[PDB]
């Protein structure tokens, strides 16, 4: 009967004061309670804000519902923006049905650049069993998120059988791997593999080498 | 906050047929109040499924579903359930369970995933990853659909995890669980992952030896 | 006495910076209970926090009703929301107040002769809709704007009989007391 629109992304800054905007399409906003959910990354939605404005035990302060009347609009206000509010924010409302908001992925900026942190690890004897060989590059404790992947094979270049996923975020930074597919032939002929990351200018790399044993 | 909500009856499923998914509650009475089911996907979003009441004796549906599912409860065991037939492959999401307090949804279960697809589903192979401190891990690789779930010591290992998000590749996904721990815990203690496939049921057990030749 | 001190305990304001805002007591919550003492009347609650405090008890059991609304569909058969709270006593020897108010319509019951009220023209009767733009529903959410402005013009809203009219008032400090005042009598 009517739907809810929010922004599909708001940036703000640490310690700044944001306004996630819930529009409701059609009828009077005041006539049925808006709530907010909070839902972090692969997690479940929280309870912000209810009954319009009623905040939960254990919800910080700095959370805050109102309503609008003369735009027909909720606003949800995060004072003090700290970096674990960053996830998404639904707001929900009802009447002969039960009606969610687009969602607004809320993004805080300003904290600290970190640099990637890397682990490399050879292909494991059981898999070489099968004739198969998979190389694995673990990427974490880096913020921004933007980072370049590449592989080298005793110094040159290597760009098939890679696999990398897109970083995600992991508590205070960001996460990532890649993967290298190859064959147990190709694993033990070469003497060297690299696992190159790219982040903000630097070029970080660690190396795996198959002559371990004599 | 006592209220527990955990969802069960998950997986895949080929299109066109059923699926029944359950939500036991615990930390309340289960009869003051109604149940409901939440989907979530990446592209839509939160999209409201069904709502019983209290009793169990009203029942509410979304647009998208159109005799489709059907929601109930048992009061009795504490469970609601969603019965779902002639699945669709726009019907594959996460599916929450929730409770109503009035005007709102108070709490939410922890979703799980429903996956309508013609693909079978497959089982991951284990591989154990090894190189003070010393980060271990372990290959989680080629299964299908998602979740997989790893835990370190059965649990006991809980600081320094790190589970990675996995990649898809020609239908399958990979991912890799790391921990970190001194070498004292190494040398001392067996390091295990414990990881699960619950679409297929799978439990796999791989510990951690030093790298050999 | 007071028309209100026979009504259920609705809350229709919660005073800023009180023991009610910091615990989180909202406008239309029901207080039912307060250790034990039931609640049934604003006399009640106003016994129960006297007695209280009198024997010494610095923090007890506060049960509330949160209700009001549409019920949204399948969550009309819940049971009533009834909150479990642990409340700071106030001490009502050093006059200190639990910071919650009835809901008295801010009716004018009198004008003081020569205070700059009847300077825009305010009459014993009126009712206040609004103040500086926002609706407000009782009389303490004057009593607030007021010692907050600093000064400032606050633009009244009056009805009065059917018609409804605007003021604007201005005035601030006092010498006897020392605070900013207008000049109205409550009914």
């Amino acid at each position: 009967q009517f739907v809810l629109t929010q922004p599909n992304s708001v940036s703000t800054n640490l310690g700044s004061t944001v306004k996630l905007s819930c529009k409701r399409s059609t009828g009077n906003i005041g006539s049925n309670y808006v709530n907010w959910y909070q839902q972090h990354e692969g997690r479940s939605p929280t309870t912000m804000i209810y009954r319009d404005d009623k905040r939960p035990d254990g919800v910080p302060d700095r959370f805050s519902g109102s309503i609008d009347r003369s735009s027909n609009s909720a606003l949800l206000t995060i004072n003090n923006v700290q970096t674990e509010d960053e996830a998404d924010y639904f707001c929900h409302s009802y009447s002969s049905g039960i009606v969610f908001g687009g969602g607004t992925k809320l993004t805080v900026l300003g904290q600290p650049k970190s640099t990637p942190t890397l682990t490399v690890f050879p292909p494991s004897t059981e898999e070489l069993q099968g004739n198969k060989a998979t190389l694995v590059c673990l990427i974490s404790d880096f913020y921004p998120s933007d980072v370049e992947v590449a592989w080298k094979a005793n110094g040159a270049p290597i760009s098939q059988g890679v696999d990398t996923a897109n970083p995600t975020k992991q508590g205070n930074k960001y996460i990532a791997s890649s993967f290298l597919r190859l064959t147990a032939e190709q694993w033990r002929s070469r003497n060297s593999f690299t696992c190159q990351v790219t982040h903000e200018g630097n070029t970080v790399e660690k190396s795996l080498s198959p002559a371990e044993c004599v | 906050s006592e209220v527990q909500l955990v969802e069960s009856g998950g997986g895949l499923v080929q299109p066109g047929r059923s699926l029944k998914l359950s939500c036991a509650a615990s930390g309340f009475t289960f009869s003051n109040y109604g149940m409901a089911w939440v989907r979530q996907t990446p592209t839509k979003g939160l999209e409201w499924i069904a709502s019983i009441s209290a009793g169990g004796d009203k029942t509410y549906y979304g647009d998208s579903v159109k005799g489709r599912f059907s929601i109930s409860r048992d009061n009795a065991k504490t469970t609601h359930y969603l019965q779902m037939d002639s699945l669709r492959s726009e019907d594959t999401a996460t599916y929450y369970c929730a409770k109503t307090s009035r005007v709102y949804f108070d709490y939410w279960g922890q979703g799980v995933m429903v996956t309508v697809s013609s693909a079978e589903t497959t089982a991951p192979s284990v591989y154990p990853l090894a190189p003070s401190m010393v980060t271990l891990g372990c290959l989680v690789k080629g299964y299908f659909p998602e979740p997989v779930t790893v835990t370190w010591n059965s649990g006991a290992l809980s600081s320094g995890v790190h589970t990675f998000p996995a990649v898809l590749q020609s239908g399958l996904y990979t991912l890799t669980s790391s921990v970190t721990v001194p070498s004292s815990t190494w040398s001392s203690q067996a390091v295990t992952c414990n990881v699960a496939h619950p679409a297929s049921s799978t439990k796999v057990d791989k510990k951690i030896v030093p790298r050999e030749c | 006495v007071p028309k209100y001190l026979k009504e259920p305990v609705v809350v229709g304001y919660v005073q800023r910076d009180s023991i009610a805002q910091k615990i989180g007591i909202k406008p239309g919550d029901k207080i039912i209970k307060i250790n034990g003492y039931e609640v049934r009347t604003w006399e009640d609650l106003r016994d129960a926090l006297i007695r209280l405090s009198l024997d010494g008890v610095k923090e007890t059991t506060l049960f509330l009703e949160r209700e009001g609304g549409v019920a949204m569909p399948g969550a009309e058969d819940d049971v009533v929301e009834v909150l479990h709270l642990t409340i700071k006593v106030p001490n009502v020897q050093k006059g200190e107040e639990l910071g919650i108010a009835p809901l008295v319509k801010p009716v004018v019951g009198g004008v003081k002769k020569g205070s700059p009220a009847d300077q825009v023209g305010i009459k014993p009767g009126d009712l206040i809709l609004e103040v500086n733009g926002k609706k407000i529903n009782t009389w303490y959410e004057l009593v607030e704007e007021v010692r907050k402005s600093q000064g400032k013009a606050i633009k009244l809203k009056i009805l009065r009989n059917g018609k409804m009219i605007e003021k604007e008032l201005i005035p601030a400090k006092d010498p006897k007391t020392g605070t900013y005042f207008i000049g109205l009598f409550p009914k």
